[PDB]
């Protein structure tokens, strides 16, 4: 029961348009490394449309979705063809894959350089600010 | 509109200043008078633990149901009742609800005694 | 449930050639990335054609559902040849570049420069303005 | 609120010096003007080896508990008594452990039976 | 029955966000190698936020489930496909590395470079203080 | 407390010197001032074949029930009785697993004391 | 029986997280190489924390868990594929990569270098008090 | 019945760990090649810990097990998957290679250099007293 998940879990019809939680904020900054307070974080929060909204709370959904999928899926691998069934090994590597796509795209909603955050690695540019 | 109140405190009385929780209005509502859609407010601990919300009775034509989420992540949900008076939080908490086990038991082994003790009374005479 | 979704279930025969809702411009600005301030974006609405819009529209539905397919399928991917059944284990790739096609199509009906966009990154044209 | 003591001591009894002790409470309790989630709090050894944990006598609406987690990981499951005063942890430590081998209404009538003859040779007076 | 296994499974409805305990905080500090006095370590456990330590508890309990998956492998190995059943060999190389992937992303939430510990091998970001 | 001057001895009458003998406490004991967790600990025989110990006896519902590790690989279970003095190793290793019975005292002990503070409100009331 | 194996058969729950049973720090001094004393070694044990310990006893369960298991593998590697059960010939070799592996993560939270042992072959990071 | 076994077989729930009679310590010098006699031999007898002494003894309980288990085994490798169970050609290297590593475990226990004896060929280290 991730609290986004809690929290979106009731607008079954689609989802709101209104704004970004404090807790949708926080999940965001995280998956994207930006500590909230900066203040070019902050200044992109502003002039959000609705759509794009809308799209940021999708890709978030399935970030969680695909977070869930890996510990579930982490289990198989331990077996391949079990009658004719053969297993796609690298399919961890597609859900990696997947997962970085999503979060390099919140970093494209945003207009923000992508930095190293907990999923993706070495996709980090200009540092905080122009570093690197 | 109502003001809930509650008072949040470590196991030691001790205020759990500064953590959140939240509540929920599940089903947006409505009145004559006003529109009432599906929102979610965040609120923190004062230095007394105590939390304060500005909320709406759950008088609402079609349904209106409130549910709230502490830092224990239990959910309790809940309806204001109509009125302006403020209300305290544990009043509208009061529908919890109870299961089984030994466990529970041990504080009768004080109260049943205190009750066994209510019976020295009787020969007060 | 996206928003234009439902917008478009409405139009069940075909799609209108009226113009462009304010959601079906913020979302073609999200697809290629061009605030709907920039002039150079608004005057490609202005003597924009009819079949262009119906064209227009239905790219925009075919990369909502082509989106959509995206999250649907990742959940399989699990397995190779279940019992006669071999699977394209790119078709991922194949309906990304099917969503990167149908963008270019639209920045194409608007004669504008595909740039930096949630879809295509570091593969667009001319960027903000003369970029690349 | 009670100033729940007790006091630790190896085989050669000598005290245990500033060792982490944990206590935890199982489910969040509220009284009709406080409201008590869960919690957990840690207690070091004296140089005497002893420890208070100013537990609260948890008597409320929902299913108060607490376990103790001693130096050995060993886990004691109590909920503290009703009352205001420092109590021995010995004494919920095997009252609370009735719960382990819970002889039902048998260890409980025996001590019922107990009072009982207690208040018969009271009765002299 | 590890400590924090106990711990969280008295937690079933998701897992408590207030704080990180003595325990937890130790077990973090173990697992990244940080000692737990280290003036930098503390500093970051500071200012953090409820998503923040939710993912945190949710990648350490990912880390002892994954070690416990890890231990009873071993017995497996043995063989390969016993009659149909072929198995991937490389099944504790998949786990060690997830379990190299959580403990970067802790380091990660943390901010913090990942100094040698028990888990990674070599590929470190950190000395005493900095730098590696 | 109780001790143990046992004596260890080479078959040839000469004394084994420096050799491991172990002591575990199966139990998790707990007297009414004092608990005594699952612990073990280790001695060495002296240059001349003794060996000395620090036991406590059956003080908890559960057994005192320690087991001694020789190192001629065996081991031996018993329960050191109540009293303060040393034993003899013989004496005990021939007997084992004495006996065990419910002593409530700590419980007993804690009713007595809140009964007496009960009547003494009852004559100050 | 090995002593400790009793030691921590009586342990049902976990296993306690008390200093080390002067028995446990002799098998870990055999484990690493330490008389029990080096300067080094008693400092490691002057610097104790809860969950530290607690890894320390797993560990070297499963170092004796893993040495009987080796013991025992021996009887087997006559035969491959009796009817299509296959045989893992490196198997053994798995054993001695687990237990190289355990010794090292005992080390490593010991915050010790790993000197010529009886389980590590030429993989040292010691010799005597230093030799880097 | 090897003198060692008739005397092992007595102790049951392990083996026993008070000293090195003349028969171990006789053992070891012929598995180590020292004679009882020297000095380097004799102090380093001294100084044993108990677990120490166990592991010893288990050791050479499994060298002994090793040795009769080859002369058993001579008696196969006159065939090769006599109806569906391959034959591992190469199990006497294996029980080679496992005595060869026991010998070196003991010499690590006595912290000596394993030289020339009956089991180990080639890996003499220092000869007589002094690197060879």
């Amino acid at each position: 029961t991730h609290p986004l998940e809690s929290y979106y879990n009731q607008f079954l019809d689609g989802l709101p348009t209104s704004e970004l939680e404090e807790l949708e904020i926080e999940f965001v900054a995280m998956c994207i490394g930006f500590p909230r307070s900066q203040n070019n974080f902050v200044n992109a929060l502003l002039d959000l449309s609705t759509i794009e909204v809308y799209t940021i709370r999708t890709s978030v959904k399935e970030i969680l979705r695909l977070d869930k999928l890996n510990k579930e899926s982490i289990e198989n691998r331990q077996v391949t063809k079990v009658e004719d069934i053969t297993m796609n090994m690298n399919y961890i590597g597609d859900i990696k894959d997947e997962l970085v796509t999503e979060v390099k795209k919140l970093a494209r909603i945003l207009k923000l350089p992508v930095l190293d955050n907990l999923y993706v690695s070495y996709d980090d540019v200009e540092g905080r600010i122009g570093a690197n | 509109m109502r003001r809930l109140k509650g008072t949040i405190r470590h196991l030691d009385d001790q205020p759990w200043i500064n953590v959140s929780l939240f509540l929920t209005l599940i089903n947006g509502t409505f009145n004559s008078a006003n529109q009432y859609p599906i929102d979610t407010k965040h609120a923190k601990t004062d230095q007394n633990g105590e939390f304060v919300f500005n909320v709406v009775p759950n008088v609402g034509i079609d349904q209106s149901y409130y549910i709230l989420t502490t830092p224990d992540n239990k959910k309790h949900s809940f309806t204001v009742p109509d009125g302006t008076s403020d209300i305290e939080f544990s009043v509208v908490r009061e529908a919890g609800i109870i299961a089984t086990d030994p466990e529970y038991t041990n504080v009768l082994n004080y109260l049943e005694d205190y009750i066994d003790d209510a019976i020295a009374n009787i020969q007060a005479s």
